[PDB]
């Protein structure tokens, strides 16, 4: 074969480690057999169309602590073995339609420490094996009813450090969190005044009103 | 064809030094090979680190990869449970492997 390991990285037993190398883009032409790609602590701004799609044996993608402000909707298209996706410590404001489509194997999804201001009701449509979801420290004021319905295997969720508006549209979440005590970071209402600084889990569902 | 026999643990990824700020997330990694799959324990200054897997009440999780995940670094004027020097230890019935040190420092 020809060489498929970027000089900035090390490639050991199909683990490609590119951490802390001042990279601004994902290296292209990686080994087709790659199971883990480690890009944390670089300066990547954009995840381009079909970025990871060629790498069918990928189990772990780590892009934490980059400067990511945009991801292409098909960045993870056609990955059926992906187990863990870590995206924390970036500048992500929205997740395009279909971003996590087909990630049936996904077990860990770290989206904490971004600027996510909205989630689509279909955001986790295919994530039936997801065990841990971290949305901690984002800009969510609400989560639409039904967003967690696909999450059949969920064990742990972090929702805190989001400016939640605890009105009638978040009532379902109070219900959800009372029936499923899996939110461990202390999700709190920012408004209305009556509920300010109160854990969503501590508030009776009736108090969520428009 | 190519059989995998049981073998004792070997650290293939050591935790690496990390600088982080109060309130920010942090991960120290620890990848061990071995069969049966090694179990991972973390030590800070030689003292065993409590995680969700020892207490479900926690900002620290031990992930299935062996990584120690801090959802947010705690660093107050007079309370600093996270900063320190960490080692991971991987064990199975055939032996153990101890990682290099890794410093977790708060800027």
């Amino acid at each position: 074969g020809s060489l498929h390991c970027p000089a900035a990285c090390t490639c050991s037993n199909n683990i490609v480690d590119c951490r802390g190398k001042g990279l601004t883009e994902i290296p292209t032409n990686l080994p087709e057999t790659i199971t883990e790609i480690r890009l944390e602590q670089n300066t990547i701004k954009v995840i381009p169309p079909g970025a990871f799609s060629p790498y069918k044996k990928l189990r772990r993608i780590d892009l934490s602590n980059n400067q990511i402000s945009e991801l292409a909707p098909d960045a993870f298209q056609g990955l059926r073995s992906l187990n863990s996706l870590v995206l924390y410590g970036n500048k992500i404001t929205e997740l395009p339609k279909s971003l996590f489509e087909g990630l049936f194997s996904l077990q860990l999804l770290l989206l904490n420490a971004n600027k996510i201001n909205c989630l689509r009701v279909d955001a986790f449509q295919d994530l039936h094996n997801l065990n841990l979801l971290s949305l901690y420290d984002n800009k969510l004021q609400t989560i639409a009813k039904g967003t967690f319905s696909p999450l059949r295997a969920i064990q742990t969720m972090h929702l805190a450090q989001n400016p939640f508006i605890c009105d009638c549209h978040l009532k379902w979440l109070a219900d959800y969190l009372h029936t499923n005590p899996i939110e461990t970071s202390g999700a709190r209402c920012t408004s209305p005044r009556r509920l300010a600084n109160k854990r969503i889990g501590q508030i009776k569902s009736k108090k969520f009103r428009c | 064809s190519l059989r995998q026999e049981d073998f004792p643990p070997r650290i293939v990824e050591h935790p690496s030094d990390l600088i982080v700020s109060k309130g920010e997330p942090a991960t120290l990694n620890c990848k061990a090979e071995g069969r049966p799959t090694p179990t991972i324990e973390w030590y800070k200054g030689g003292e065993r680190v409590e995680t969700d897997k020892d207490d479900p009440r926690s900002h620290r999780m031990l992930l299935p990869s062996g990584s120690l995940f801090f959802l947010r670094i705690v660093h107050g004027r007079k309370s600093r449970p996270d900063e320190g020097v960490y080692v991971c230890v991987a064990r199975n019935y055939l032996g153990e492997a101890v990682s290099h040190d890794a410093s977790l420092e708060v800027a």
